[PDB]
């Protein structure tokens, strides 16, 4: 840090000492210049990383501005959900059967989505209700008594 | 080749990147002062000292661009919030539909029972088996 | 030191975002204390449909039966 | 600094969730949706349970969600 | 933002300082024009994304109209 930020003073010190030593050999120094002054690859990378961190700290100020908008978005979404819950809970409290029906419909929808999908799907053969002698054949009807 | 170089490198070390760019005139004036003083001793005189180009490292420039991109994304968040307000309206309307449907079905099933649910399960089993029949990527395995 | 400055900005952003989360939680808690959790079940079904759709284009997703 | 932010967040959030933690559940659902998007274009190999597809209508767990509403 | 939305004022400032500096070399400035002013790929993409988000917010208004029909269909 001193070498870089005091380049002129380092050059003047070098010039003084070099003048004193070159006088003994009857040489005159007209100018001394530190034309190049660089460091190792690792140190340069570390300095660049430090300044990158400074820029990242400055970038973090816009994350606060984005956080304000995110706060507003969260509140708006929650207001919608609160209204929806208010009206739907009273309906479902008497009998949640709609959910079940909705679930069935969901399954159907999903099946369509899954028909043309790129996924590999391994389903249970119980979906085909082909084992008529199974003990669980009467479960659905038995639940209706 | 010496004086200029040293003088320039000696002055740039007085400022950071922000000062180097936003106070380019002051940096140039200080370089001019130092260079004029040093070159007067060699019998030279400067008619103009200019800092024509000034850039930084790859990583630092990437960081600066990321900072400004973050500013633009903060600006985009406002339109995301507007979309959210419209989504709230749509969600409330759809939820009113869902709640009316739930009320109807609850009134029916409170006295009727869940026979319709079992019948719908069987019909949906048939329909879902049909939907998946054309897919080679679907395999059926026995329970267990 | 610049990491610490970034941390201070992150603290401000976290407080703002958490204020949004807390207001949302208050709204939903007030609604669900009396309404019940029917909306949660409905949202679970809708999310099942949506998630099935999102993953449908991926060849690296496989579905296996329970167990 | 991070802990100061977290403590300030926790005070208000816990005060809100004390009455009813339902928000978490809703948030969780949204998280799942977000993750699904992230997972759609990912380079990972993902093996999910077919129970996510709610296709086994005759399963004993079909009515669990509705039964939890009584 | 100021560079784009104040291009004329920036050009006038450049012309004034350039005139003052070129007077010393017996040069006359007749006109100064900022003919090109662009930014990096990332910044341009971010600006385009912001405007795309604005169009998406405008698109969300029709999702309310569709939600009305979906409500009727559910009922």
């Amino acid at each position: 840090s001193q070498l870089i930020t005091q380049r002129a003073q380092v050059s003047l010190l070098i010039r003084r000492e070099l003048t004193e030593r070159a006088k003994d050999f009857s040489l005159i120094l007209d100018d001394v210049a530190i034309t190049e002054l660089s460091f190792s690859r690792e140190y340069t990378a570390a300095v660049e990383a430090k300044q990158v961190a400074q820029q990242e700290a400055q970038r973090a100020q816009f994350l606060v501005e984005k956080a304000k908008q995110e706060q507003r978005q969260k509140i708006v979404q929650a207001e919608g959900e609160a209204e929806a819950a208010k009206m739907l809970g009273e309906a479902l409290s008497k009998n949640p059967g709609y959910i079940k029906l909705r679930k069935i419909r969901a399954a159907q929808n999903i099946s369509k989505t899954i028909a043309t999908s790129q996924n590999r799907i391994y389903l249970t053969a119980d979906n085909l209700v082909l084992n008529l002698q199974d003990e669980s054949f009467t479960r659905g009807s038995d639940s209706l008594i | 080749p010496s004086i200029t170089t040293e003088i320039l490198k000696s002055v740039v070390a007085r400022f950071d990147a922000g000062e180097l760019i936003t106070q380019r005139e002051l940096v140039s004036r200080q370089v001019s002062d130092d260079l004029t003083e040093r070159a007067a001793t060699f019998g030279l005189i400067l008619d103009d000292v200019s800092l024509t180009h000034l850039t930084f490292g790859k990583e630092f420039t990437e960081a600066v661009e990321a900072k400004q991109v973050a500013q633009q994304e903060a600006e985009r968040a406002r339109f995301v919030v507007e979309k959210a307000e419209q989504q709230k309206k749509a969600a409330i309307i759809s939820a009113e539909g869902d709640s009316k449907a739930a009320e109807l079905i609850a009134n029916s099933l409170a006295t009727a029972g869940d026979g319709l649910i079992e019948l719908r399960k069987l019909e949906a089993a048939e329909d879902i088996a049909y939907q998946l029949s054309r897919s080679r990527n679907i395999t059926y395995l026995p329970a267990g």
